[PDB]
């Protein structure tokens, strides 16, 4: 079989496994939070969804480690929680890629970054089955 | 014995060395170690017999912090292990641990990013990363070496190398390896959306070469480049760390050469010393391991050199070999990377071995997924996320990583036919 | 096996290793030569066992030449013992010998001025170079340290050179130490007549910290510079010794850290090979032995690698060592330099040994004279000519250097002061 | 007239918590201020170059904090980067790692890193275009007693 | 004779010379290849007379290694021809043929890329390049000159080139001339979709302009520039090529002035010598013929140098004029390029004798094509590729190029008017 090279985006941690349930969500969430970590939502839009150059052309020098859309926008107890946000994220924004994060509140730094939703509208990627033709 | 102090308490700002060496016979080992101690003088403090072996003793040495010049891992090992292997009083000798006082560890820059700043410049979060060493080694063309990095890249691989022989031959010159594999490179991000990125080899004859190699890489926007900082030298090595740090580069850090020092239990410097004057120096990651069969060594030796060279405060436990705790103050920590035989069913161990701080390298090449590169490296990130998704589940991964690996394989047409 | 070829002919343009492997038990030897050996594969093409020892075999690989980044000992170095001396199937494996073919060696800058260039620009002909440590080794101040440079050389002696360890500390800085050493160099010059010199060390943490050190002994005028090549690395040695060619400068190698991987005989690194590497790298001098009671190991195995790295066309000899016949195609050679335990009446037996083309290096920083450093200095200058003189009179140094010395005593109250 | 904004006062934040938060969230903290409607946010007064946080890291994320942040709402944004450092030369780099990013505006310590280095560094930016934010650090150790000291007015005019 | 030696077997280091001399009358050849050649001394070792000739022999001389400066074809020339061709002893002298050391060759960079590197950089696989000359020669202003070379890429041609002649006048500097092909060169590469080039004259009168315009070359990002060697000699040609290996331009080679060396059968140097110092200094194309009415030249003369300038290793073969096996160890080959009247029904002949490893030029600027430039480049193009078409399918092209060539004209409106 082959690799496909079209439409086939991906959005780094557990993007490679079949898209999570509520319940496998709620359990990557308590794992978050039982190492004492707080976990956030992120989304974006197809447009800011995947990494771009579009500001390297204002740059000189060097452009090493830049890349544009690493960021994307914020939208925290327990699993249950996060799963509500979730929710509501999708009615809000249904055409938006949501990724749970995990930030360390001692270190704050950031630990945790996994989609948790594709938007059924976008079809910039594949599914377990359709990634080889 | 003007050079053994038992009753000496070590400062809070002295270099102590941990030898563990054989005397010859009829040499007491108070006498060998007040040889290898000898204001400015070099005492040894400690002595311990070693239990198990006949004639073996652990000598601790305390070296005053002004024997040393500011941030010269050269001058540390001139200093410390510049002409001692070589004394006829001793029938072997071996260096075993160091203690860099954080007064010293202050002195030097470090690695150019670390483990923290590398997870946020390449937006991964939660798993280990995954790299292959392109194959064949050598003869390959720069074109035909591009194809394959993009090959590889394309299939989920977060990183791919050069060989470690691979500088600069008349089959491929650097420069056209470079441009071909920034070509494959962002053809690889374009397609999957994810940063990717690929060691090119710096390591070079003359230091303007190889600061001209990495000016190269600077200048075509690629993420990270390899040095072989054993062979190339610590100087060199510093000079290239300092450059990453200066443009924003990362730097991988092959140890070739390692076994010629490192490999007999009697004689020489064990590798946790070489880690330490690694992260000392400079290197974002550091080949720490090789999983030929399964990860070599022992597992407690090796955790104990992969929290040292991970850690910030690691206490002293010779049950892994710390024989002096290590206080890092704050220096950026260096991501060991395991290489080898990786196979599919054994990624659950070394996921449970490192842990998401490291990179498990398929040194082999992959290859042997029937269908191609990209479906073989597809299968390898499925299995490496299946896994760390089981262990974050709670799932206990050396009694279940057969089972998970089956269970990711029943929804994967990819792994399915790398698991047979 | 595809990598064992006993019909192979070596190529006029391989590079060959000699391995002396001893293999596991049930390893048959030729199936250990084949894994050392794996158009670019490294093939075994000999193997010979060793008579004498149990399981011991010489194995003789054959490496393409387009296998080697040109003039980078650091890629030779990568490539041949890379990754060879961590197989499981070897016991133990030590590099004895290197082959390196005119082809390669003309690629290569090599020592930037060699022996004849340095005894025309010194002016010195018809004897050996002599040369002094100062010592204490460490703690004395720039002023102290240069007083004590003109106190040595004033007495006769044509080098002095820093401790190993001796490169920038809080008790001395680099640059006061290069300008007292200057000032007295130039004074010794002036008051004895003959040019003088100090081997200034030059190893630094980075390349751009070395060349600066390089730059300034370069603005000072003084003559020669000292590197430690087996810790500062063999890139950044190349880059010093591509500097000194380009600017005049002599430069002294010291092999810090060589026992860690020419000691045991079973493991490492033959040094013959370490010094091949040097003279290719670059250096005009290079610490060649230790003369602790009397010049140290093998005499023809001292000897092999003295005219290996001396002479321009070495003949195959086992019994010295030599494993291949090394044509240098008129590449400069390095001068041994022979330090340690250097005392008066051992000089006739080590002048016999090396000849007029090696530095005799007294280490021990001799202070054994009792007037002073000065007379002890002139003292070891005029046992020195009266052998050389002795030993052009058709003299047997062997069999007459105690009545050599006597006689040169009887005129010399220098030397009375120090036969006692 | 470069930022294009007239007839109000301009907005600043300071980015808090003061100090332990590291380049990435640094900047995740820059862009969700920013894109509120904030022109401006800023480096905490003691953050130049720390272990915890590199300073050519937090310049690199607050670029692309500042860019993102600019795309969507379509108004210039910029923060005020710290260049203040030990060495003129080391501060100089940092404004010369400012102008390559093409980010709009620095700061500087005037009272802590000295006029010798301010001057230099505000004909570095006349130089090249860079808008250049002042912090009056250690001023109330010369202008807070009414009896002794120098008044900020003589500060402000200096 | 001292220097006539015909009992010496050259060395594997010795660079060796074939001269076709003819002495004056009453000397004996034995005395002049003695003169010819006269440790470092030059000497005749053989000596065959020319079978149908009268007085005429190949002189054969060795030199030694030690001669010359390593990776210079300056000194090379200097040594081997710089005062023989005026001996009054010898009617007249050619030299014919140079045999290279391997370790000569080492020290040389060779040619910046080579054809492979070429091949992999442009994308363009398994047929010849295409390439024309820019006409009228000279007037044309630097905006027409980049309309011309717009209009010529659009067609299908692979590279269009400045005249010889053309480095920078009054009525066309070389900075537009440089911009607007530049913006003529990207044109067409959007249009077509294939990489364009063009062959930019960088040669001019100081080295410091020619670096100048390479410069300027290398920030537009066009891919190509020119160099005429024989006039601005070999000293700027080799800085050139080092320049392009450094910052991945391609370099074309044109032999301006080279029949002013190379015509006379009697005198001068073979052109195949020429061929072999431009392929030491450097050069990716090299114009090697011309095909006024059909190729020029003995058939086989011709293939022997193409095959020098192209093949790794050459064995000897008189027929061809090979008078010594040239072994090049890996040195990246030169295109050559066959310039002059290359018409369509020619293209057959030209495409079996050379193959896919040349560059077909048409010096004479094309235009017969009644339509245009563009179509008339279209036509030539698809000629070529229905000739390698034919070729590949096992076509003898030499019986069959004219139904080839009517084949494709059946379906090519283009070619249907380029035909007649």
């Amino acid at each position: 079989q082959v690799w496909t090279p079209l439409n086939n985006k991906f959005f780094e941690t557990f993007s490679y496994l079949p898209p999570m349930t509520d319940a496998e969500i709620s359990r990557q969430v308590d794992y978050i939070v039982s190492n004492g970590w707080t976990p956030c939502l992120e989304f974006a839009g197809a447009e800011s969804a995947y990494t771009s150059n579009e500001n390297c052309v204002r740059m000189q020098n060097t452009t090493c480690l830049y890349y544009d859309n690493r960021y994307w926008t914020m939208w925290c107890t327990d699993g249950g929680q996060v799963l509500r946000e979730v929710q509501a994220c999708r009615r809000a924004f249904p055409d938006a890629y949501i990724r749970v994060v995990g930030f360390d509140p001692v270190r704050q730094v950031q630990v945790s970054g996994f989609l948790v939703n594709r938007p059924a509208s976008v079809r910039d990627y594949q599914g377990p089955s359709t990634r080889s033709v | 014995l003007t050079y053994y102090t038992p009753d000496y308490q070590p400062k809070d700002t002295d270099i102590l060395a941990a030898f563990r060496m054989t005397p010859q016979p009829g040499v007491p080992p108070e006498e060998a170690g007040a040889a290898v101690a000898a204001r400015y003088k070099g005492r040894c403090y400690d002595i311990e017999p070693v239990p198990g072996e006949e004639n073996q003793y652990i000598a601790y040495i305390a070296y005053p912090l002004d024997l040393f010049e500011e941030g010269s891992v050269t001058n540390l090992f001139t200093s410390i292990v510049g002409n001692v292997f070589g004394f006829k009083a001793l029938r072997a000798l071996r260096l075993e641990d160091l203690r860099i006082p954080p007064a010293y560890v202050k002195t030097f820059q470090g690695p150019p990013h670390g483990i923290q700043v590398e997870r946020d410049k390449l937006n991964k979060y939660g798993r280990g990363l995954l790299g292959c060493t392109i194959k064949p080694k050598l003869g390959l063309s720069a074109k035909n070496y591009g194809r394959a990095v993009y090959e590889c890249l394309r299939g989920g691989l977060d990183f791919t190398k050069d060989d470690e022989n691979v500088n600069s031959q008349p089959f491929m010159r650097w420069r056209d390896r470079f441009l071909f594999v920034a070509e494959a490179i962002y053809k690889s991000q374009a397609e999957t959306g994810e940063i990717k990125g690929h060691y090119l080899n710096a390591t070079a004859a003359t230091a303007e070469e190889m600061l001209k190699r990495a000016e190269c890489a600077k200048d075509l926007g690629v993420p990270i480049i390899m040095h072989d900082y054993l062979t190339g030298g610590f100087t060199a090595n510093t000079s290239l760390a300092h450059y990453c740090r200066d443009n924003g580069l990362l730097l991988h850090i092959h140890r070739a050469m390692h076994a010629v020092i490192d490999r007999q239990r009697n004689h020489g410097i064990h590798f946790r010393v070489l880690a330490k004057a690694l992260r000392l120096s400079g290197g974002d990651h550091l080949h720490s391991g090789t999983v030929v069969g399964k990860l070599e060594g022992e597992r407690e030796v090796t955790l104990g050199f992969v929290d040292l060279m991970r850690d910030d405060y690691i206490e002293k436990d010779r049950s892994r070999g710390i024989y002096f705790t290590q206080d890092w103050v704050s220096l950026p920590g260096t991501m060991p990377v395991a290489s080898g035989g990786i196979h599919v069913w054994h990624m659950p161990a070394l996921v449970e071995i490192f842990g998401d701080d490291a990179c498990l390298q398929f040194g082999g090449g992959t290859l042997g997924h029937p269908w191609g590169n990209a479906p073989g490296a597809a299968a390898n990130r499925v299995a490496l996320e299946a896994c760390t998704q089981a262990r974050n589940e709670g799932r206990d991964l050396a009694r279940e990583g057969g089972d998970v690996i089956r269970a990711a394989c029943k929804w994967s047409p990819e792994l399915a036919a790398a698991c047979e």
